[PDB]
């Protein structure tokens, strides 16, 4: 087996940063390594191959060079569309091995999230649980704090938390906080709030309902 | 147009065999083969092997001994065989197309993947829940509506919004796991608060490992 060793595994940039990903190969590969641009939830795609040719419709922004061992991709002009998971392939010798991929995070400036609440839906209620979800929308960085207050209470053990990548455009995270209780715990208080702390909130921001009063 | 399309079980129980076909268009079997590469949940990419395009096969040599790459050029699909699964073989399959000679053995288009989960347990379908809108999730001219889609297992599930029509502003989050053990996730949507009582949003949601489809009707709450 040839080891590829992608260096660095992460990486961060700013728009319009050149950006540069190396891979070692433990053997001489010739000019045999394809570079894979992979975005969440997708397949990976054809970037380059032999090296350094561009694969049709690829952006002239993207390069590769390299010979023998050591092998660079180039992004000249880091654009928001290019957050992805970057790989090098070996395809000289069996078994085709891949590097352990370069993850391309996007710095981009603070955006304050917007927050939305929802109370539980009455379907759900019938069966006897009562989620509740906040909502943080199209914010950066992704740090942000996001806590429950019941009847002016803070809750811990009942909410999880789910984040986006960042998005192919703007870079910006969105953010879900689900609190689930049974529906007999969930009838014992009446104001269900969610408090949120971020970098672009020159104050907490809470969002509120009263159970039963939608 | 070059296409590759991966078909699977979804829940494979261990010690079972894996059984895939990729269904390809648009170029010549007699010039083509396909790799098959996995990618593990998190993780990078390993190949398995590749079929060419005379018949010729090549094995990753770590799994050769469990694996069975073949060709039915009538159908234009190849297939993989995996036998002995265990929970290390869950992972997304992809196949990629395959040229070159005896120097280079190059791949250039890949499917869409397929997700293989090795369990003992059994499917489960999820229950789809409205995210009402209301002035609690509204912003000015904006409104957030959505569908929490709850209790299902294995991955994945599939969210589109009114059969394909609504795509701007949706963010389908990644699945969490509850300690059930089952897999909840949300889909969210921005549409403008003025649209509330004129367009109606339909979250349609697709667990195939179930066979599950829902189309629910997301309606605004009043408060
Ligand atoms: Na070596
Ligand atoms: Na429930
Ligand atoms: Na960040
Ligand atoms: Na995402
Ligand atoms: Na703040
Ligand atoms: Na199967
Ligand atoms: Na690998």
């Amino acid at each position: 087996d040839i080891q590829m060793t992608q260096s660095p595994s992460s990486l961060s940039a700013s728009v319009g940063d050149r950006v540069t990903i190396t891979c070692r190969a433990s053997q001489e590969i010739s000019g045999y390594l394809t570079w894979l641009q992979q975005k969440p939830g997708k397949a990976p795609k054809l970037l380059i191959y032999a090296a350094s040719t561009l694969d049709s419709g690829v952006p002239s922004r993207f390069s590769g060079s390299g010979s023998g061992t050591d092998f660079t991709l180039t992004i000249s002009s880091l654009q928001p569309e290019d957050f992805a998971t970057y790989y090098c392939l070996q395809y000289t010798n069996y078994p085709l091995t891949f590097g352990q991929g370069t993850k391309l995070e996007i710095k981009r400036t603070v955006a304050a999230p917007s927050v939305f609440i929802f109370p539980p839906s009455d379907e759900q209620l019938k069966s006897g649980t009562a989620s509740v979800v906040c909502l943080l929308n199209n914010f950066y960085p992704r740090e942000a704090k996001v806590q429950w207050k019941v009847d002016n209470a803070l809750q811990s053990g009942n909410s999880q938390e789910s984040v986006t990548e960042q998005d192919s455009k703007d870079s910006t995270y969105s953010l879900s906080s689900t609190l689930t209780l049974s529906k007999a715990d969930y009838e014992k208080h009446k104001v269900y709030a969610c408090e949120v702390t971020h970098q672009g909130l020159s104050s907490p921001v809470t969002k509120s309902f009263n159970r039963g009063e939608c | 147009q070059v296409q590759l399309q991966e078909s699977g079980p979804g829940l494979v129980k261990p010690s079972e065999t894996l059984s895939l076909t990729c269904t390809v268009s648009g170029f010549s079997l007699t010039s083509y083969g396909v790799h098959w590469i996995r990618q593990p949940p998190g993780k990078g990419l390993e190949w398995i092997g590749v079929i060419w395009a005379g018949g010729s096969i090549n094995y990753n040599s770590a799994l050769m001994s469990r694996v069975t790459i073949s060709v039915d050029t009538s159908k234009n699909q190849f297939s993989l065989k995996l036998s002995s699964v265990t929970a290390a073989d869950t992972a997304v399959y992809y196949c990629a197309r395959a040229y070159g000679d005896y120097v280079h053995y190059a791949m250039d288009y890949w499917g869409q993947g397929t997700l293989v989960t090795v369990s003992s347990a059994s499917t489960k379908g999820p229950s789809v829940f409205p995210l009402a809108p209301s002035s609690k999730s509204t912003s000015g001219g904006t409104a957030a509506l959505g569908c929490l889609v709850k209790d299902y297992f294995p991955e994945p599930v599939t969210v589109s919004w009114n059969s394909g029509a609504l795509t701007s502003g949706v963010h389908t989050f990644p699945a969490v796991l509850q300690s059930s053990g089952l897999y909840s996730l949300s889909s969210v949507v921005t549409v403008p608060s003025s649209s509330l009582g004129t367009q109606t949003y339909i979250c349609n949601v697709n667990h195939k490992p179930s066979n599950t489809k829902v189309d629910k009707k997301v309606e605004p709450k009043s408060c």
